């Protein structure tokens, strides 16, 4: 079967980029909300707001 | 008639490595400038 499928491989190509593609927008679409700011800054001890 | 050879002096076999070897043209069929992909008995690089 897989001998047969050897004349798809335009058609599985195609399905692994797209999917590709998907998988590289989640981690852009996640680092563009979260990381506006490089600046991990941190709480002071004192709490005195 | 035929003649058995006596004088031997023989060692184990040898070994190499074959190193991207034995790649033959599949079809009879005129193709330029294209990447294509078969399968086939091969020798394995
Ligand atoms: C070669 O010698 C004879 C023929 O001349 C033959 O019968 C024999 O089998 C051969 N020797 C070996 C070791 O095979």
């Amino acid at each position: 079967c897989s001998n047969l499928l050897l004349q798809y491989g335009s058609f599985c190509t195609q399905l692994n980029r797209a999917l590709t593609g998907i998988a590289v927008e989640q981690d852009k679409n996640t680092q563009e909300v979260f990381a506006q700011v490089k600046q991990i800054y941190k709480t002071p001890p004192i709490k005195d707001f | 008639q035929c003649v058995n050879l006596t004088t031997r002096t023989q060692l184990p076999p040898a070994y190499t490595n074959s190193f991207t070897r034995g790649v033959y043209y599949p079809d009879k069929v005129f193709r330029s400038s294209v990447l294509h992909s078969t399968q086939d008995l091969f020798l394995p690089f």
